RNA sequence: UUAUAGUUUUUUUA
RNA sequence: UUUUAAGAACUAGAUACUAACAC
RNA sequence: ACGAAUCUCUUUGCCUUUUGGCUUAGAUCAAGUGUAGUAUCUGUUCUUUUCA
RNA sequence: GUAUGUAUUUAUUUU
């Protein structure tokens, strides 16, 4: 059936991306330079990454100990393997199959990857090189946050103070709401398309890094018997994987705020906010959009709605969606437990 | 030394034989007895039957995409 | 006729045989095409 | 540890997989020494299968491989397919193509061993019955002789 | 004719299945279409 | 071109064992009843203890004759092809009925 | 290492 | 009527399979 | 001349010792140690015949 | 560490 897309939206996109970077003013990536600065350090982190799979084992089986000499090895001679990679990256685009096997909830199932041990260890050195490369130049705005500064619990909190503390919202006197959407992006990586990365990875990274990823997923698969190429979606288990994951939302972000609310958000790139700051009370008032935080899949959005505005779209919705029936609360969901 | 079978044992071979006299449980007498019958909104980028087969279907992919996930 | 059975798993006396008996038509959607020289376009309209 | 490939331990390989048949990589890799399933398979499927289509360029494979390659940035094992050519060759012609652009003692030992495997197809249960049998055969020869110089003493035993 | 052709016509049987388990398509060059068919026929049974 | 119904065959051997049987009859030449019993449902028939033996002698020399063909077809067959591998004799065997295929 | 030891999924820290 | 093994002596051990036998 | 028969060979036909199940491919696939029984891998040196 | 399997003829069967 080709590709879904259409070019048309593909165009969209695009655009949008990048007139958020120019009007963002961002610095792309070089690739690591051959006299780097800080790189055998940022190769400890990724190898001791490595090592803490292992740093539980007593029985090792075969791919492993071919993977502890690797490490071994590259412990001891940083200068030969940084050039071992460096070259890799440059040059490799074909790799070794893969292997799924899935893991068992009990309940559901999730695909559990893995990759081959070099494909590997250049990997987690590129992983840890992107992040930080990344945020050392504020790629990610603030409203991103599976992030470093705040563990998960301490997230909902500052999320919670958030919803209060900004202005005003309890004051029911009129009709005044305010909604918020909890929701996941269904697939997202299951439609992450390499064609679009490779040019929107032409943005931010030189050529051929982002080649050496677009060209890293396509591989083999083996389960056991089973096996195809994989020529579309995306592999999650490979070690940089979370990263552009985490790109390719921020594309979707750009949407459902449309420009200006982010540049709410952000502020300038000379003054990006914390998490939770504004400048005026206007700057929340400006729109009715007030808080937006996407984590992982699920987004999770705050309106500040009056009846004139409120009202108005529900003239949208109901002009189009006429219900006699006034059975519009039946599939409607809320929770079960309180 | 594993034979797919190619055939079943004809009852005539058991038939023959003599009886044995051991009494099993499901054979002690019940139902003894038959029956018988008679503004703003504006600045984001958008300006506005069963199918028989099975891993095509509707439901199963439904399912599999919960579940295996 | 019945052909006779070469399967890529099973070989239960041990028998061997000729790799061939052990052991693609369509081109893309010009979607793609499309895709990729539209992509190209606003590209190269952008850098511009 | 790192390896190259000889023809030798290639060869055991494509008599190998020429009766064990592809998916039970596990035994050939036991024949084979110095290699892994993976390893075998990985050449075995990226090089040495036959079935696998290596020639020349022509200007439908060229004109139809710029084409491709030029539509989809890099997806070399799709690309490949799509020319019905290995991976790393039609990356490697590809490269070519735009690069017009410028401005024996151990080894015979493990053969023995494979070669020697290779000629027992029947399992510990079937050689134990040939040794059984034989056995019997040779207390039947006993027996017999046994009767036959008691024959030769005219006293007659009867077998059992 | 029956007895060797059916039964490694059932080799051929089972060989069908474990097919279909690995997703290997599954065309045996050639082959009486009719039989073909039954093969299609019951995988489907055993499938669902 | 082709297979022969068993039935045309059946017929076809009739044929050839007749001018076999012929041959026997007029090279004799060149070289050179039915009772029943009242008392019992038994029939009775009378035949030369000549022509008995001609019979079963030419079954003999068949079973023979064809047992050779078969034999040296064994000889022959076993050692020309060359070709495919073979672990044992049933390699061989088999292996030249997938010849047989195509 | 003992009073055993084919099925009883064989093997991990705060 | 069948048949014909090159023959004899000297030599070390490497890779081996396994062992209700020695931490 | 050709009819008939025996043997020999080639071709075709018929396949003659010619793959006999299922389940999660049934699951799993390497890191040890001394000695000992038994299999077998190579070198060197010498000599090319018959009768009671 | 074991199941499992095998043989255990002594007391003379007529020339």
């Amino acid at each position: 059936n080709g590709p879904e897309i259409t070019p048309e939206e593909a165009t969209t996109i695009f655009s949008v991306m990048v007139e958020w970077l120019e009007s963002r003013s961002f610095s792309p990536i070089p690739f690591p330079p051959l006299t780097y600065k800080n790189d055998t350090k940022i190769l400890v982190l990724a190898l001791e990454d490595l090592k803490d799979v292992y740093a539980s084992k007593v029985r090792l089986n075969a791919s492993e100990r071919e993977e502890l000499a690797l490490i071994e090895e590259a412990y001891d001679n940083p200068h030969d393997t940084l050039n071992r990679i460096k070259k890799y990256l440059l040059t490799q685009r074909v790799f070794k199959p893969v292997d799924i096997t899935m893991m068992e909830n009990y309940q559901n199932i999730s695909p559990v990857y893995s990759v081959d041990p070099l494909e590997k260890i250049t990997d987690a050195y590129l992983d840890q090189y992107l992040w930080y490369e990344a945020d050392q130049r504020k790629l990610f705005p603030n409203w991103i946050k599976p992030s470093d500064s705040e563990i998960p619990p301490l997230l909902v909190y500052k999320w919670t103070q958030g919803i209060n503390n900004l202005s005003e919202i309890w004051d029911v006197s009129r009709g005044q709401s305010a909604v918020l959407l909890e929701t996941t992006l269904g697939e997202m990586a299951e439609k992450i398309d390499f064609t679009l990365l490779n040019r929107l990875l032409r943005l931010i990274v030189d050529p051929n890094i982002a080649d050496y990823i677009t060209a890293k997923n396509n591989v083999v698969i083996n389960f056991k018997d089973m096996s195809h190429v994989n020529k579309y979606g995306l592999i999650r288990g490979l070690k940089f994987a979370s990263f552009i994951f985490q790109y390719y939302g921020l594309v979707i972000d750009l949407l459902l705020l449309g420009q200006e609310r982010a540049t709410d958000l952000a502020g300038p790139a000379n003054n990006p906010n914390e998490f939770m700051q504004f400048k005026s009370k206007e700057v929340e008032k400006a729109h009715p959009i007030r808080l937006y935080t996407r984590y992982l899949d699920r987004i999770y959005m705050l309106f500040h709605f009056e009846e004139d505005e409120g009202e108005e779209l529900t003239d949208e919705y109901l002009a189009e969606n006429p219900d006699p029936n006034f059975e519009n609360s039946i599939g409607y969901n809320n929770r079960k437990c309180w | 030394s594993h034979r797919p079978q190619l055939e079943a044992r004809s009852g005539a071979k058991a038939a023959a034989y003599t009886p044995t006299g051991i009494e099993h449980a499901r054979l002690l007498p019940g139902h003894t007895t038959l029956k018988y019958r008679k503004s703003w909104r504006k600045g984001t980028a958008f300006g506005r039957g069963y199918i028989n087969d099975m891993t095509k279907s509707e439901y199963h992919q439904e399912f599999l995409h919960k579940h295996v996930r | 006729k019945i052909p006779a059975a070469v399967s890529n798993w099973k070989n239960p006396n041990g028998y061997t045989v000729a790799l061939e008996r052990r052991v693609e038509n369509n081109t893309i959607n010009d979607g793609f095409m499309k895709l990729s020289e539209a992509l190209e376009n606003a590209d190269k309209k952008a850098r511009q | 540890k790192g390896g190259v490939w000889t023809n030798v331990e290639d060869q055991i390989l494509k008599a190998a997989v020429q009766k064990y048949g592809t998916h039970q990589w596990s035994k050939v890799a036991s024949l084979l020494q110095k290699k892994t399933a993976r390893q075998s398979e990985l050449r075995w499927n990226e090089y040495l299968n036959p079935k696998l289509n290596f020639t020349e360029f022509s200007k439908e494979e060229d004109a139809q491989l710029l084409d491709l390659a030029r539509e989809l940035p890099n997806q070399w094992r799709t690309i490949a397919d799509m020319m019905a050519r290995p991976a790393q060759v039609c990356v490697e012609r590809y490269n070519r193509l735009l690069e017009s652009e410028d401005s024996e003692d151990e080894e015979k030992e493990m053969l023995a061993e494979a070669r020697a495997r290779l000629l027992n197809t029947q399992g510990k249960k079937a050689t134990r019955k040939i040794r059984e049998r034989m056995l019997e055969e040779s207390k039947r020869i006993a027996e017999l002789q046994k009767r036959r110089e008691l024959k030769q003493a005219g006293i007659n035993v009867a077998i059992k | 004719i029956r007895q060797k052709k059916a039964r490694t016509i059932l080799q051929h049987l089972s060989e069908a299945w474990r097919c279909w388990k690995a997703n290997i398509p599954w065309d045996v060059p050639g082959m009486p279409a009719p039989i073909k068919k039954i093969i299609e026929r019951y995988i489907k049974s055993k499938a669902d | 071109r082709g297979g022969i119904s068993y039935d045309q065959l059946a017929k076809l051997s009739y044929e050839k064992t007749l001018r076999n049987l012929a041959t026997q009859t007029q090279n004799s030449s060149k070289q050179d009843k039915v009772q029943k019993d009242t008392k019992t449902g038994k029939i009775t028939i009378a035949d030369d203890d000549k022509l008995v033996n001609k019979l079963a002698v030419s079954l003999q020399s068949e079973s023979k004759k064809r047992y050779e063909a078969r034999k040296r077809q064994m000889q022959n067959a076993k050692t020309l092809y060359g070709v495919e591998s073979f672990i044992n004799d049933k390699n061989k065997q088999f292996n030249e009925k997938l010849s047989r295929e195509s």
